[PDB]
DNA sequence: TTCACTAGCATAACAATGAGG
DNA sequence: CCTCATTGTTATGCTAGTGAAG
């Protein structure tokens, strides 16, 4: 029941893609999956990244709408 | 500053209003820093913006940046209204072109 | 060659996801 | 529980640089 921090544009796009990639070839560890996902994202153009960036913006806005008193609180090492 | 109590109360509620507006407009803290630097000629790091939003800055610095942020939010809201009107206009234009095609 | 503050520069934490230590 | 692996947003620990007092 703890509030999690909102996900940026990458996390949105990666969450979409890694489910498809796991259904595509199972028995593949998310480490190589995330390496490949980041490598692919680095090659996208701004025209291609636009909708996910806008989705992350909408997500943060809706997060503040839901939790007006949220504060990200990490635990430093 | 008449007294630090009422002034700091007003300032700490203004900080929450500033965060709320920057979130509903889609700016990251680094984005606000970059835009402040570009329209006022003085760079502002994301660090100072986080500290402002956490009221972790000297009251003199809080009040020194408050007018800067007010001008910034005026310009940002103008830009947002402009983009919104332009998007709806282009949508009506696309309706016209598609129905008339 | 002392203490208090100031402002970045860096980098950790953490969001998702699940397999396998 | 935990570690991994990824990019992006946010909080903050460590500096170099600045005065002030003695």
């Amino acid at each position: 029941d703890r509030v999690k921090r909102p996900m940026n544009a990458f996390m949105v796009w990666s969450r979409g893609q890694r489910r498809k990639m796991a259904q595509e070839n199972p028995k593949m560890h998310n480490s190589e999956i995330s390496k490949r996902l980041g490598a692919e994202w680095k090659l996208l153009s701004e025209t291609e990244k636009r909708p996910f960036i806008d989705e992350a913006k909408r997500l943060r806005a809706l997060h503040m709408k839901e939790h007006p008193d949220y504060k990200y609180r990490p635990r430093r090492k | 500053g008449a007294d630090m109590k009422a002034l700091q109360k007003e300032l700490e509620q203004f900080a929450k209003l500033l965060k709320q507006k920057r979130i509903t407009l889609g700016y990251t803290q680094a984005d606000v820093g970059l835009t402040l630097g570009v329209l006022f000629g003085k760079v502002f790091s994301q660090t100072t913006i986080s500290r402002f939003e956490a009221l972790q800055l000297s009251l003199k610095n809080m009040s020194k940046l408050r007018p800067l942020l007010e001008k910034w939010v005026e310009e940002a809201d103008n830009n947002e209204n402009l983009q919104e009107i332009s998007k709806s206009e282009t949508l009506v234009q696309a309706r016209k072109r598609k129905r008339t095609s």
